[PDB]
RNA sequence: UAUAUAUAUAUAUAUAUAUAUAUAUAUAUAUAUAUAUAUAUAUAUAUAUAUA
RNA sequence: UAUAUAUAUAUAUAUAUAUAUAUAUAUAUAUAUAUAUAUAUAUAUAUAUAUA
């Protein structure tokens, strides 16, 4: 575009911008929590590995 | 408030009159937004239990 | 050599009814003659065929009347003037 | 006819200046919306004074 | 109870100031394109001078 000198009432042709890709989740719905918890107490922890 | 709405709708109110067409362009730029390609990743194997 | 504005020339975007001029009178016909004298053409040389033509303006509406505003203003316009009270007071009201 | 010099015109290249258009940035002005402050007007409440 | 005046608070309207957002105009800077002018170089044409 530093070059758009059309003659009169016109334009210069560019292409469609096709090539568009993405590496994440093919997705476009989220869960979330809507309303916090309450903070219970966990009573179990996690894994153990020696 | 994509159409039709601009001009004299309140900041909260949505006109019922326009829905068809609101909900319709709606849907249309959620359509336009996910148009691209799945690319693929690298990957890694998995050793952690089942 | 090979220059691309000399290939790639396509319509611009709002073609049909750039040059129209703002007016009320005759806007097909002052639409026509912009774009006529805008394209270079002078009238001494155009003979009779500038006489009756016209073209499209933004001064007519798509239903075919002649605006002076964006329809959208004109819709809001109309809905302006008839917004009645949400919460009144009346001594009457239990 | 040939050579050399000078002037003028035309073409091409480079530099400089000016104008116009487009893009980007910054500033100012005007309009519209929202927030905050101040002033003025109107309404309501409370206090005080005066009149009935 | 009512009226008037003064003070304070609250609501609404108008004006002014400041901040933020959006639009339009103008100015300045930078980049790109086009036009015009001037200078320099090269080529061609014409005129003039000198030599053969």
């Amino acid at each position: 575009s530093k070059h758009l000198s059309a003659y009169l009432d016109s334009a210069v042709a560019n292409g469609p911008e096709l090539i568009v890709e993405d590496t994440g989740l093919c997705t476009s719905f989220m869960l979330l929590d809507n309303i916090p918890s309450a903070h219970l107490t966990k009573e179990l922890i996690g894994f153990t590995w020696f | 408030k994509t159409v039709l709405s601009r001009g004299y709708i309140d900041n909260a109110q949505f006109n019922p009159l326009a829905l068809r067409s609101n909900v319709l362009l709606m849907l249309l730029q959620f359509t336009l937004s996910n148009l691209k390609i799945n690319k693929s990743s690298t990957f890694t194997s998995d050793v952690t239990t089942i | 050599t090979a220059s691309p504005a000399d290939t790639n020339v396509v319509p611009a975007k709002d073609a049909p009814t750039t040059n129209s001029p703002p007016s009320t009178t005759s806007p097909n016909q002052a639409a026509a003659d912009a774009n006529q004298q805008q394209a270079g053409i002078v009238s001494s040389q155009s003979g009779p065929n500038a006489v009756g033509d016209s073209a499209p303006s933004t001064s007519v509406n798509n239903d075919g009347d002649i605006i002076t505003r964006p329809t959208s203003d004109s819709i809001a316009a109309v809905a302006n003037a008839t917004k009645p009270a949400a919460v009144v007071s009346d001594p009457q009201s239990m």
